[PDB]
RNA sequence: UUUGCUUCCCGGUGUCGGGAGGCAUCUCUAUCUCGUGGCAACACGAGAGCUUAUGCCCUAUGUAUGGCCUUGGCGUCGUAGUGAUUCUGCGACGCUUGCCAACGCCAGAUCACUCUGGUUCAAUGUCGGGGCGCUAAAUCACUUGCAUACGACUUGG
RNA sequence: GCCUAACUUCUCGCUCAUGAGACCCCAUAAAAGGUGUUGGUUGAUAUUGACAGCAAUCAACUAGCCCUGAAAAUGGAUGGCGCUUAAGCGAGAGACCUAUACUCC
RNA sequence: UACGCCGACGGCGUUGGCUGCUCGUUCUAGCCCGACAGUGUUGCGUCUUGCUGGCGGUAGUGGGUUCGUGGCGGCUAGCGUACGUCGGUGUGAAAGUCGACG
């Protein structure tokens, strides 16, 4: 039977990871930068610093997590924003392990918790 | 954009899709020859003409 | 000590559930938790299915709509403890709680003139659609 | 090809800036990018702004060069340009936007609901009409 | 910011360098891009300027072997892609990732003949100064090679004749459509207040 | 390819990745839209920050019973059209899909969030069953000489 | 602007070059010219109507950008792509990016 | 239960980043009044209405500029643990799960 009110779409903001903070010969992997979707300035880029982020990819091996009923080859990394990057609505994120390269281009998931509004 | 061939192939003109003509079993266009005596061919043929 | 509260947060506000697997559901805010310092909240588990539970703050949206919770009568026995974990089952004693408390706010929603949208709006999952951005939403 | 003109009297929009959505009267033109302007019933100071920000509205106000701001006041409220404008597109679509953009969670659901619901009967008389 | 599908842009009054510099970073961002009508991509300056400048370009070839010297492709989705190339790192496996997401047209082929397209105002040839002159990428190609500006000019005739016979069936459905609203105004009174309320109409 | 095998469906099972839906005129930029008169050029009337892609559609509990409203979507099939091969219109037939009494009534809960949309979607490989369905060629060695360092090329059984 | 982290950000001008120009050392350019355009200096005439033809004008200078002076051998270099109310030249304004430097842990 | 190995949310300490109100301080007006001079001037000529300039007034009203051994806020980061509230896992095997390397 339909489960009363079932989830009908997003609850994450939609967003890319665009590279390292970096010069032009250096590159510092401990922080990466995102672009978000429909953020345009470092005031609107502000809204969301401190808001958790998540970065989902593929493995092989399955796993079966506790509170999951099927095994998945989905695997996590959590991180959070920390403060705005440039003019143009960009912002730093901090990951639990510094961000794989192969994830530039790939969704990153911008959770709005822990929420202030 | 596509192509018609005649009803009937002479055994030369045939030949040319081989290499072992001799050895082979000469099935070439053996299939097309019968759509231009078929209902669906021939509108198949029609339709490739218009 | 125990949590500060947000200014937003009153009773009778509907929150909007931001993790779990009730992420999206609109539910009601009765009281924060003395001891704990979460937030006893339900959408009442009639509409949305949301049973009587906690829920910090730092994971719920605090909207401007107000339902009247002025005569819900919590039980003394529902507390921190209550809640405090032990398969799951739905002991029978939890039922009769939902039962008393939502009995009032169920009515106080049906008496207001907008109780076809309420229940409507309480039955329903928030989502971010087509051009929606968080940053420019008031809630 | 062009009938709004940067001429004394014209009220202005401010597109841009400070006083941005609000109205003003050109009084000076300084250069061909600087124009004096001074809104004195539209809350905007006497003020030199760069036309980049300002947009040409349909209303010409019987000034004179340089009036002062009581000079200004006194066309502008008897002209009734506030009224006017607000009864243009251009007003009528910056209202609705002000409107849009406080709208609350429970707001947004009444006007899905409600849009959905004129939609679904306005398709429905399309397709009578298609029919016919 | 990924957009879910491919940005069908309509390069038709672009200059060549802004819009190129645009879409190279959406590439590198990780879009996939179509451009199409890449013949009536413009670029600043007089017709001279840019036929020299080909002719320059076509002159650098290997004097041993020019068929490894550089390759000077005339047709205009080709230059617009070569225009694209030379703003990534194409050496690179991220610019060659990049570049290989890229598919550049003259005209409208069929699969896009019934999809819309995007501009970018800030590549527009209208930021231009109105005294000045500037030149076709299409009439470039036409000039320094390119063999098909006449086959693209017919096909994109019969697809704009086609398209106005759906704009004029279009207007006629939009008028019905208006008709139809009018008629159900009795009906939809009670949403209406709420819809033109809450200010949407 | 007389066992082998194309194709469609049902199942297993390997490998792999992505990560919230849809949207068709053109031409023009020192003018444009609507209405009317015009073969046309053009003309008259009314408007026009232009922020209608800064938009518009879509947007969710299950019977029953009663009142409406009969539309929209999906699939197959059959015609007709579309040539820059797929995509459209028309049907015909199926599977569904809206609102009111009304959250009226039944179910829904995993204890506060940590990869589920709380079985997310795609791409293919392979192994089994079925449904229509088909019953080939290259190559070696000889031979040819228009060819040839050797391969290759041109011929025939 | 993209390579490339950081604005096609804001203000005023100048410049069209049949490959313009584009940032210390630095990776060449001169004497001499232009009725291209933009500012200035000086001396004149002009409403007792200035020059041309049967309402401003004339002359000489000056200096910004542009143009000529400006020819070399493998195909090639403002670093490349490209850029023309610039992504060039000059005066400026906000913000922003980035060291093994500075502060703190 | 406690304890290990990890995570989340709060508190506190430290170094911050962004962003508002509010008082005052310095140097100064405008608005307003008076005469005088001028003129990109409306309506019908030592006209009038405008507009400008300094000069003289400031009662009232009243903005710019400057910063304070000023006052009150909002959002949020790294590091550590005046410390709390909690979750995953691990107490025979084994499997799975969790953790660390890789």
């Amino acid at each position: 039977r339909r489960p009363s009110a079932p989830t009908t779409g997003r609850l994450y903001v939609k967003a890319i990871f665009t590279g390292f903070k970096r010069g032009l010969r250096t590159q510092s992997e401990h922080t990466s930068l995102l672009k978000l979707e429909g953020v345009f300035n470092k005031e609107d880029a502000g809204f969301y610093a401190g808001k958790r982020v998540v970065y989902l990819y593929k493995a092989h091996n399955k796993t079966l997590k506790t509170g999951h009923t099927v095994a998945t080859r989905t695997r996590a990394i959590w991180g959070k924003i920390t403060r705005p990057h440039g003019n143009a609505g960009a912002v730093r994120a901090k990951f639990h392990h510094n961000i794989p390269p192969s994830a530039l281009g790939k969704r990153i998931r911008v959770l709005l918790y822990p929420s202030n509004i | 954009l596509t192509t018609i061939w005649a009803e009937h192939l002479s055994e030369e003109a045939r030949r040319r899709f081989y290499s072992n003509w001799a050895k082979s079993k000469k099935k070439a266009f053996t299939k097309y020859a019968k759509k231009w005596q078929d209902e669906d061919g021939k509108k198949l043929i029609e339709a490739d003409f218009a | 000590k125990t949590v500060t509260l947000r200014k937003t947060l009153t009773p009778g506000t509907v929150l909007i559930v931001l993790a779990g697997r009730h992420k999206g559901k609109r539910v009601v805010f009765l009281k924060q938790l003395p001891q704990s310092g979460l937030l006893l909240v339900t959408g009442p588990h009639k509409i949305n299915g949301f049973p009587l539970r906690r829920i910090g703050q730092a994971f719920v949206i605090a909207t401007s709509l107000k339902v009247n919770v002025s005569g819900v009568k919590i039980p003394e026995h529902i507390n921190d403890e209550y809640f405090k974990r032990k398969e799951y089952t739905v002991s029978e004693q939890r039922k009769k709680d939902i039962k008393t408390v939502d009995a009032p706010i169920l009515a106080a929603i049906k008496k207001h003139p907008e109780h076809k949208f309420l229940f409507g709006y309480l039955g329903t999952r928030f989502s971010l659609g087509k051009n929606q951005y968080p940053h420019k939403m008031q809630f | 090809v062009f009938n709004r003109v940067v001429q004394i009297g014209r009220v202005v929009f401010i597109a841009s800036g400070k006083d941005q959505g609000k109205l003003a009267a050109i009084v000076n033109v300084i250069d061909g990018n600087r124009v004096q302007i001074d809104g004195p019933s539209s809350d905007v100071t006497r003020t030199v702004r760069n036309l980049k920000d300002l947009q040409l509205t349909k209303f010409v106000l019987k000034l004179r060069v340089g009036q002062r701001t009581k000079g200004v006041k006194a066309a502008f409220d008897a002209a009734k340009v506030t009224e006017n404008f607000q009864k243009t597109q251009w007003a009528k679509k910056i209202a609705q936007r002000a409107i849009r953009a406080k709208l609350t969670d429970f707001e947004r659901y009444k006007l899905m609901k409600a849009k959905q619901m004129r939609n679904r009967i306005v398709r429905v008389e399309l397709a009578k009409l298609k029919k016919a | 910011g990924l957009s879910n599908r491919a940005i069908i842009i309509d390069g038709k009054n672009h200059l060549l360098g802004r819009l190129a510099s645009i879409v190279a970073k959406k590439l590198l961002q990780g879009d996939k891009v179509v451009v199409l009508r890449a013949e009536e991509i413009v670029i600043s300056g007089n017709f001279h300027r840019s036929k020299l400048k080909y002719m320059s370009f076509l002159r650098k070839r290997c004097n041993i072997n020019p068929a490894r010297g550089a390759f000077h492709y005339r047709a205009p989705g080709k230059i617009f892609w070569r225009t694209v190339r030379g703003m990534l790192p194409h050496k690179t496996n991220r610019g060659n990732e990049a570049l290989k997401n890229l598919r550049a047209y003259e005209g409208v082929p069929a699969k896009y003949q019934k999809t819309k397209s995007l501009h970018a105002p800030s590549a527009s040839r209208f930021r231009l100064q109105p005294r000045r002159k500037f030149c076709v990428v299409g009439r470039l190609s036409h000039e320094v090679g390119w063999q098909f500006q006449d086959v693209v000019a017919k096909l994109e005739a019969k697809r704009k004749v086609k398209g106005a016979a759906y704009f004029e069936q279009k207007k006629k459905m939009d008028k019905l459509a208006v008709q139809a609203k009018k008629n159900a105004a009795p009906k939809i009174a009670q949403y209406q207040k709420i819809i033109e309320a809450l200010g949407y109409n």
